[PDB]
């Protein structure tokens, strides 16, 4: 989807990079690791900076490992972990950049939502819509769902995989519904609130059929039972708001299959959360029925229904909006490579001043 | 006597190993039965 | 002893002989023996009715105050002491307890009650 | 006296043995393992409360949440389990700093500093947090904290002053007329000054011991 201006490495390539034989910088980090001595930033970051073959990236791939099980693995930079996504992607070696992406935890890999963005639209414009959900999921797992330029990718690829997609397994549901739900919130346009309604049907689903700790557990999501009410108020804000917004049909029929099957089923980790006082879920169905009927009359009665499809209106929306979101984005990349550049500048002085000042110890002592 | 959306906080803490739930007491002491 | 560690305390110190307990209140570190060393006598209580059907316990009230007032934490049974005289508030647990067993005099009331009616059945039988 | 001799043995091994211990000082991640079969700690052996099981196998440690987060989720706003159940009153953590024991090979166990804000109330300075090791977190998500963090205060029902118990008040009553003073005041105990905070109220980590490094 994105433009190739978004994707080009020209300003990348002609930052300024101190020249390190990888060898040399690579037998300084063993030796501080054999020695239990903590590790610069600027260390690692001029192993990625000068990484100049396939096999180099394997190596620095064991030292990104080696940094994050480190002292200072709290002080990995950002430009050290856009640099390395986009070697990554310049030797060929995408699986690798997904495979950190996703291991996080052990190699310490949080892009930035450009970063995101470039690794995903090269998946994208390859055709390989399993990857590229696979960023999508990264994303909303660390809920970075800021910039409006990721907003409009994450939705096109949810979408797409989702019409493919038939039949969905409960984890996929669970995935699903917080990608959705998250991306959906930022956007007020028709898509966004299509999304909500989506996500929080699908969510609502897996509450109902494997409970409320299915929904939660390890995910940027609630732990308050109801999300099927959520569900049926974002259908009764559209019906009741002044201004005139609407919903997809898609959404809707969703919405109706969910509360039907829901409706109509045919070690010690077993606790009841939820207070004797408070109404269940499963007993609130028979209402949660009787809401919809009448929201979905309201919405029909009024006209606030679009009967095109949530595939074909993602489309329209990322070619309208995603040109503008391109300019921007790339203005604030040229000024975060000058502020990185900065940064990076002020590291070396001060890593020169203090080796200095360790030549007059050793004199004085 | 305790709120009653305090005796369900209580009985879900404690679920599982729960007893019977007491009402207010005799308001006086009941004579010794002979 | 050379203690290390604990906070003065004032708590109940068993003497008499055997079948006659008797008590003396006193204030001492907590880690002294029950009967052994302590700071000052504060008291006594004699748990065993007089002549006159009377428990007696002797406060001294004035040196009691100076020792709370320096941080001499109190036993559970000097508590219920101190609850009884009036200086104190009734414990949490002699209400509690005194609940207990009003509700357990009840049911034996009731079952009383009910096997007089059992027999009032068997009475009918005759 | 003047028999009284050096203990140079003495003076050697309290040393010596001192020495050691900052030596082999043991981290997080091996004093607070589980082995979740037993749920017993390999280190020390010892085995877990009853009331525990439940929630070491249904709810996670604070730092296997902020491990997947970037910059180890500092800002972000962490509950606790136990307190949502017992306290209706939003309850939290801020966190401001984290040190993660980098020894694990998942980052799964270390130190965390942020400000508390407990039954609505929110402390003025940041501290160590304690019980980090605990089976009880739950990350607040950012969508949800506008309304997780939205408290009202309700005015303060809990009685100021009481009476004095029965003996007391005689006592104080009685030393007014011996003195001369007429009165028919009642007398009264302030309790502002003296108010105790709830029991699950967290507790200064700082100020708290750690566990040996000897093994069982
Ligand atoms: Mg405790």
């Amino acid at each position: 989807l994105l433009s190739a201006a978004y994707v080009d490495s020209h300003q990348w390539e002609a930052r300024e990079k101190e020249e390190y034989h990888l060898a040399d910088l690579a037998s300084l980090m063993d030796k501080a690791y054999e020695r239990k001595l903590p590790v610069s930033s600027l260390s690692i970051s001029r192993f990625v900076d000068n990484i100049a073959s396939r096999e180099d990236l394997d190596s620095a791939e064991y030292y990104l490992y080696k940094f994050r099980h480190s002292p200072n693995c709290w002080y990995l930079r950002d430009w050290t972990i856009h640099s390395w996504i986009r070697q990554c992607l310049k030797y060929g070696a995408q699986d690798k950049a997904l495979y950190t992406l996703v291991n996080k935890v052990q190699y310490g890999i949080f892009p930035d939502n450009f970063t995101f963005n470039l690794l995903m639209d090269y998946f994208i414009k390859k055709g390989n819509y399993k990857d590229a959900l696979s960023v999508v999921f990264e994303i909303m797992m660390q809920e970075a769902f800021d910039v409006p330029s990721t907003q409009f990718l994450s939705l096109y690829v949810l979408y797409r995989c989702l019409a493919e997609k038939t039949e969905l397994t409960w984890e996929e549901e669970r995935d699903f519904g917080a990608s959705l739900l998250l991306s959906g919130l930022k956007q007020r346009n028709t898509v966004g609130l299509s999304s909500q309604l989506y996500g929080y049907a699908l969510l609502g689903k897996v509450e109902l059929q494997r409970g409320v700790r299915a929904v939660y557990h390890g995910m940027p999501l609630m732990w308050t039972p109801g999300y099927l009410d959520r569900a049926l108020q974002v259908m009764e804000r559209v019906a009741s708001s002044p201004e005139d917004l609407k919903l997809g049909r898609e959404v809707l029929d969703v919405l109706d299959g969910v509360l039907k099957v829901v409706t109509s089923p045919d070690g010690s980790a077993n606790l009841v959360e939820q207070l004797d006082t408070e109404e269940p879920e499963q007993s609130k169905l028979p209402r949660y029925l009787e809401r919809f009927q009448a929201s979905r009359s309201k919405l029909q009665e009024l006209n606030r229904v679009e009967s095109e499809s949530l595939l074909t209106l993602t489309t329209q929306l990322v070619k309208e909006k995603l040109p503008a979101c391109e300019a921007e984005d790339l203005a604030t990349y040229e000024q975060k490579l000058r502020e990185w550049h900065l940064e990076r500048v002020q590291l070396i002085q001060r890593e020169q001043e203090q080796r200095e000042k360790a030549k007059q110890e050793y004199q004085a002592l | 006597q305790p709120p009653e959306r305090e005796l369900s906080r209580l009985r879900r803490l404690y679920q599982g190993n729960l007893l019977e739930e007491s009402g207010p007491p005799p308001e006086s002491m009941p004579e010794m039965p002979t | 002893k050379a203690y290390h560690g604990g906070h003065l305390t004032i708590r109940l110190a068993l003497g008499g002989c055997t079948n006659r307990p008797f008590y003396r209140i006193v204030a001492a570190h907590n880690k002294c023996p029950r009967d052994g060393r302590f700071v000052e006598q504060l008291g006594s209580y004699d748990p065993l009715p007089n002549s006159h059907g009377e428990k007696l316990v002797a406060l001294n009230l004035d040196r009691i105050r100076h020792w709370i007032g320096c941080g001499a934490h109190l036993s559970k049974p000097m508590e219920k002491l101190l609850g009884l005289s009036g200086f104190f508030p009734l414990h949490p647990m002699m209400i509690t307890n005194a609940e207990r067993l009003r509700r357990r005099r009840a049911r034996e009331v009731l079952l009383a009650s009910q096997k007089a009616e059992s027999e009032a059945k068997e009475t009918e039988a005759s | 006296r003047k028999k009284v001799r050096p203990r140079l043995i003495a003076e050697l091994a309290r040393r010596v043995r001192a020495l050691r211990e900052q030596r082999n000082q043991p981290r997080d991640s091996q004093l607070y393992a589980l082995d979740y079969e037993t749920l017993t700690r390999p280190h020390s052996g010892r085995r877990l409360p009853v009331r525990a099981w439940a929630d070491v196998r249904r709810e996670s440690r604070l730092l296997q949440l902020l491990a997947r987060l970037p910059l180890f989720g500092l800002g972000r706003l962490v509950t606790r389990k136990s307190w949502l159940w017992q306290h209706d009153e939003p309850c939290y953590w801020r966190l401001t700093r984290v040190r993660p024991d980098y020894t694990a090979q998942n980052l799964d166990h270390g130190r965390a500093w942020g400000i508390l804000t407990f039954k609505g109330k929110s402390e003025d300075t940041a501290r160590e947090i304690e019980q980090v090791m605990y089976h009880d977190w739950r990350l607040v998500p950012k969508h949800e904290e506008e309304a997780f963090t939205a408290f009202t205060a309700k005015p303060e029902d809990r009685l100021n002053s009481v009476p004095y118990p029965p003996l007391l008040r005689a006592m104080i009553l009685a030393e007014r007329q011996k003195n001369g003073d007429t009165s028919v005041q009642e007398p009264l105990l302030n309790l502002e000054r003296t108010r105790m905070r709830p029991w699950d109220y967290p507790a200064k980590q700082e100020t708290k011991g750690r566990a040996k490094g000897t093994p069982v």
